[PDB]
């Protein structure tokens, strides 16, 4: 279980909420995105 | 009866037809021109749109940093298509519907005009249903007919 | 405004694996009496399966309270599908459920 | 090689296991010895590896335990839990 | 049991049935909805013969059922105290005529 | 895998043996009341009769299921029409929808989404929502007319355990949720006050 | 005692064939329960008392 | 059991033992003794916690 | 038990994949009356159409899983009363060698 | 039971009371498509059960592995070979009979000396 675990689903959840976007108006407005990638474990 | 232990050594001691040639039509039709499916329900043996009547016209029917739920651009584009195609006339109703399980892995071949084929895939599928024939409807009176 | 082209132009439509589905994102009909054969072009040879011989009320259209340039094309004579060499394709079967992740 | 397979509880819903391999697989006295049942039934498809190994951890360290009233394996079960003995070497 | 009327097998079997709760239910094998055109004529046959019977304006529904003997033959007993029973339940308006 | 929602779709068999009112309504998530299942079918876009009982008795010869199949489907003779169906049950659960144009949309929502979290989440496939749906009253009859056993919820293959793996998982998916929100906040105030 | 173990299966074996009787007869819809069981309810009941019978 | 066809109203399938504890059971025997044996523990259990409270 | 094991999960994708391309005729397009007939198959409790030659596709899958194409703890059952296949490849059954 | 139903609308037919031909007729409640009643029967209720006690038998139901044998013949087949199960209607109150599926011509007969 924790081998399978750690190796894959732990990937699963950062993919699900990897990015959040956040936008603001302007007078063109701007927007403003954080994304996650890859998982590294020590 | 009882356990053993001195079997081990015995292992070192067991040691006509018609060819039509085909071409992807080309591309920028496909920009312009989405292909899909027609589907009817009619149980019919045709029905045709051709007898169905005339005209025809099928058409669709200060905040600050906020969090938003996503979605995925194709799903958030489909959810905004949410009118339901409907061809009438100005007298019989047609309505499609989304089927969205066999709009994905299919090419179509289209015998032209000429004997050879365009290959073409579908954007999507639709299921038209005939309603309203009998036109009957009670979408206020129901409320008050259940208690009856 | 509807136009309808013919709206009786036949086509055979076919299921395939995505292996076939992918690839195509030519054809040689050496139809064969119901021993129905297809020639592939080049690599395999896989012929056709009578899904259904008669299917109806599905008809294809092409579109371009608003409408748009909508057309139609025909009927669906016989609903087809690809009888899938074979032995390469069940190799290739077996290859594809042998996938993996980084 | 596909010899031996896995199989949950669902799964043995439609099967039919043989208790010991030799004894049922072939087809076809003591009295000391236990009193079976014979391999009338023919379309196995599977045999149990051990028929000993539906024990825990616990209680597959009891002697005989077929010779006993099945109540007292779980007694033994549950103070073999607390035996004092060696539990690890370091 | 009775005092006098004990150690008697058939005295008890008197009583067995006095007690027992009897649904109708209970013997019945299914029950039929018919349209009969007739109130006196059926288009079955098997109805035709007791109409005359208990012969020598009514709707025109049929309602027939079917039991079993031995379930009546459990606790015996016959249909003409049934009919009257349910004359009696409701009315003398819902004719009803019984097999024998 | 996603939320892992806790939506129990329960189906209710109303009306006692013998005594009338055999009819059967379901129950929709977020929903104020019970809705009788004929609606659904409806809803989900099966308007004739005949279609919704072959969508449940998958045998024509058989009849009893029919028969307890009546009752409910006379109890739909109200409604007619799938988006009369569709937008009253927007009105029969959590209404705030005021727009009635969104209001009868609504009701698309759940049953696209909140209703069976399983076989799909994505929109189209109304029609398998409907069978899986049509094949749990199948069921329901089946035990109701005594075919089959009363289902036995001890059976061990009814069973799944939850080691260290999916223990982690679901806690640590948590976790990693309150993680965000944190850092949604911190980037909501520097682009609200321009700070670093 | 020998002999002993031996009358013992005579009394175990005699018992199944009480069992296989009662078996077969419940298969020819000839057992007939007495009031207040059913037929399975009385066929438990035999079956139980000849194995209870069979041990004491 | 698995080890079982359908249908088996034998007494050596329903649950009864026929050897004894002299020369041990059966894995088919054996594992029903432990569920009739179980159920006097549990049993045993709520005596303890229903006649103990209803005494009070 | 000593013999026991929990089943990890695995991605159910290659299988339904794999049905569809072995007559599983998809339940979108499901006709009941015109396959009266049908054997219902499911997927970790999720039906995904029907078929109507079972025997020929149950042997085919476990030979798949007893060589290796199906990881061997995915559970596959024919129940041949209730028309039903079943397949399972959800994390935490329990499972034993046989 | 066997009630048929309406064309180009499709739905459920309850009884018209055709009193004027003195017979029954059949109206579609949607589309006043209406045709007549076909048997003088309306409604049978059946408290008892006589209906699927054979379920199951297929082509491939013999080709079960775990059902238990026999050797009675198939009276018609004359074939001594059967396979057989216990009563399909899981109710108490069922009698314990047994059927038997033939694999020569798959007649499929009870065990039942009552009434064959
Ligand atoms: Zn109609
Ligand atoms: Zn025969």
């Amino acid at each position: 279980s924790f081998n399978q675990f750690v190796d894959y689903t732990l990937q699963d959840i950062i993919c699900e909420d990897s990015t959040l976007i956040l936008e603001q108006l302007a007078q063109i407005s701007r927007k403003y995105e954080i994304s996650f990638g890859k998982i590294y474990v020590t | 009866f009882i356990k053993r232990d001195r079997m081990r050594r015995n292992f070192l001691r067991m040691r006509e037809y018609n060819e039509f040639p085909l071409r992807a039509i080309p591309k920028e039709d496909l920009e312009n021109m989405r292909t899909h499916l027609l589907k009817f329900q009619s149980k019919k043996k045709i029905n045709p749109v051709t007898d169905f009547h005339l005209p025809v016209r099928l058409h669709r029917k200060r905040k600050t940093r906020q969090l938003k739920v996503l979605d995925e651009n194709a799903k958030k584009l489909r959810f905004e298509e949410f009118y339901p195609w409907v061809m009438e006339d100005f007298y019989n109703t047609w309505v499609g519907s989304y089927e969205a399980g066999n709009s994905d892995s299919y090419v179509l071949l289209s015998v032209e005009d000429d004997g050879s084929f365009t290959m073409i895939p579908a954007d999507k599928v639709y299921k038209f249903t005939a309603r309203n024939k009998y036109a009957t409807l009670t979408i206020d009176e129901a409320e008050k007919r259940m208690d009856k | 405004d509807l136009d309808l082209e013919r709206s009786n132009r036949q086509v055979w439509l076919v299921r395939l694996p995505m292996f076939l589905a992918e690839k195509w994102r030519l054809g040689k009909i050496r139809i064969n009496k119901s021993k129905i054969t297809l020639l592939l072009n080049e690599p395999h040879e896989y012929d056709l399966e009578l899904t259904k011989k008669v299917v109806e009320n599905e008809y294809v259209f092409t579109e371009q309270t608003i409408p748009k340039k909508t057309a139609i094309v025909g009927t669906v004579c016989h609903e087809c599908q690809v009888m899938p060499y074979h032995k390469i394709v069940e190799q290739r079967r077996n290859i594809v459920k042998l996938n993996n992740k980084e | 090689e596909g010899l031996v397979e896995y199989i949950d509880a669902e799964e043995e819903e439609s099967i039919l296991i043989a208790m010991q391999p030799e004894d049922l697989e072939p087809a076809e006295v003591d009295p000391a010895k236990r009193i079976r049942v014979s391999h009338h039934a023919t379309t196995f498809t599977h045999c149990e590896i051990h028929p000993s190994m539906i024990l825990g951890v616990a209680a597959s360290i009891i002697p005989f335990p077929d010779h006993n009233q099945s109540p007292r394996n779980t007694y033994q079960s549950a103070m073999g839990k607390q035996a004092m003995g060696v539990f690890l070497t370091n | 049991l009775e005092p006098g009327h004990a150690a008697d097998q058939e005295q008890a079997k008197l009583i067995r049935s006095a007690i027992e709760h009897t649904t109708l239910k209970s013997v019945t094998i299914a029950s039929e909805i018919y349209y009969d055109p007739d109130p006196r004529s059926t288009v079955i046959p098997e109805d035709e013969e007791i109409i005359q019977l208990h012969f020598s304006q009514q709707s025109p529904w049929l309602l027939r059922l079917e039991l079993d003997r031995a379930a009546m033959n459990d606790k015996d007993l016959t249909m003409g105290q049934v009919g009257e029973r349910i004359k009696q339940t409701f009315k003398n308006d819902l004719f009803v005529i019984w097999s024998e | 895998k996603g939320s892992r929602f806790i939506s129990t779709l329960q189906v209710k068999l109303y009306g006692r043996e013998g005594s009338s009112a055999r009819t059967i309504k379901a129950t929709l998530p977020y929903i104020k009341q019970d809705i009788p299942i004929v609606i659904i079918f409806r809803a989900l876009g099966i308007i004739p009769d005949g279609e919704i009982l072959e969508h449940i008795c998958y045998d024509v010869n058989d009849w009893q299921m029919l028969e307890m199949l009546k009752p409910c489907v006379e109890d739909g003779f109200v409604i007619q029409d799938r988006e009369t169906a569709l937008d009253f049950i927007g009105r029969r659960g959590t209404a705030l929808g005021i727009k009635k144009e969104k209001r009868i949309q609504y009701a698309k929502d759940i049953l696209q989404k909140e209703f069976l979290p399983h076989i799909t989440q994505l929109e189209g496939f109304e029609s398998r929502k409907a069978f899986f749906l049509g094949y749990m009253i199948n069921r329901l009859l089946l035990c109701a007319l005594d075919r089959k056993d009363q289902d036995d919820r001890d059976h061990f293959g009814k069973k799944r355990l939850d080691l260290a793996g999916p223990l982690l998982a679901q806690l640590f998916k948590t976790l990693f949720k309150k993680l965000t929100k944190d850092i949604f906040r911190y980037m909501q105030r520097t682009v609200e006050e321009a700070h670093d | 005692d020998g002999p002993t173990m031996r009358e013992i299966t005579e009394t175990i074996a005699e018992a199944k064939k009480k069992v296989l009787d009662v078996t077969k007869e419940a298969q020819a819809n000839l057992l007939t329960a007495k009031h207040g069981m059913t037929l399975r309810e009385s066929f438990e009941d035999n079956v139980v008392r000849f194995l209870n019978e069979a041990r004491d | 059991l698995p080890h079982f066809s359908k249908d088996d109203y034998s007494p050596e399938s329903k649950g009864f033992v026929e050897n004894s504890y002299l020369r041990g059971l059966t894995p088919q025997e054996f594992f029903f003794h432990a569920m009739g044996g179980r159920e006097g523990l549990i049993d045993t259990a709520v005596k303890t916690a229903e006649t103990g409270y209803i005494q009070r | 038990s000593l013999m026991s094991c929990i089943s990890v999960g695995t991605d159910p994708m290659p299988i339904i994949t794999f049905l569809s391309e072995w007559g599983m005729e998809p339940l979108e397009d499901y006709v009941p009356h015109q396959s009266p007939d049908a054997t219902r198959v499911f997927v970790n409790g999720v039906w995904h159409g029907v078929h109507r030659n079972p025997a020929r596709l149950m042997e085919t899958l476990r030979t798949l899983r007893r060589k290796g194409d199906i990881n061997p703890e995915v559970s596959m059952i024919r129940d041949i009363r209730e028309k039903e296949l079943k397949i399972f490849t959800d994390a935490g059954r329990v499972y034993r060698p046989l | 039971t066997t009630f048929r139903f309406c064309r180009d609308c499709n739905n459920m037919l309850y009884p018209r009371e055709d009193k004027e031909n003195n017979r029954l007729l059949f109206e579609c409640r949607t589309c006043s498509y209406v045709e007549e009643a076909g048997s003088p029967l309306v409604y049978r209720h059946e408290l008892i059960t006589n209906i699927g006690e054979t379920a199951g038998v297929v082509q491939d139901i013999g080709s079960d592995p775990t059902l238990p044998r026999s050797d009675r013949e198939c009276p018609k087949c004359h074939s001594r070979e059967n396979v057989f199960f216990q009563s399909q209607q899981r109710r108490k109150d069922t009698s314990m009979v047994l059927f038997f599926v033939c694999l020569s011509c798959s007649h499929i007969f009870t065990s039942d000396q009552k009434n064959k």
